């Protein structure tokens, strides 16, 4: 479908680019359980 | 921190204890090798 300088008729094929990517990462809430409570004795002083 | 430990190893050590008393009479102890102080003094009568 050229012309006579073997120039292209036809509008060239095109092509729109593909948007940027938006980043994202992991993101997540520390876990963790409490700590159990130290066993008694009863000790010499009195309680004041 | 380690005197926090030094002090709860205290006041688990730390108890109410036994609290006695005990009188000796030396004139006995000293009669039991029978040369006992109303004498074992009275006899030295020297500068050495």
């Amino acid at each position: 479908n050229l012309s006579i300088d073997g120039q292209p008729l036809s509008l060239p094929v095109f092509a729109a680019p593909a948007d940027p990517a938006a980043l994202l990462s992991a993101a997540a809430a520390a876990s963790g359980g409490s700590k159990p409570l130290p066993s008694a004795d009863i000790p010499a002083m009195r309680f004041p | 921190l380690n005197l926090a430990e030094m002090e709860q190893a205290w006041l688990k050590r730390d108890s109410r204890s036994l609290e006695v008393t005990r009188t000796v009479s030396l004139a006995a102890v000293y009669r039991t090798d029978n040369v006992t102080l109303a004498e074992g003094i009275a006899d030295l009568l020297k500068g050495n």
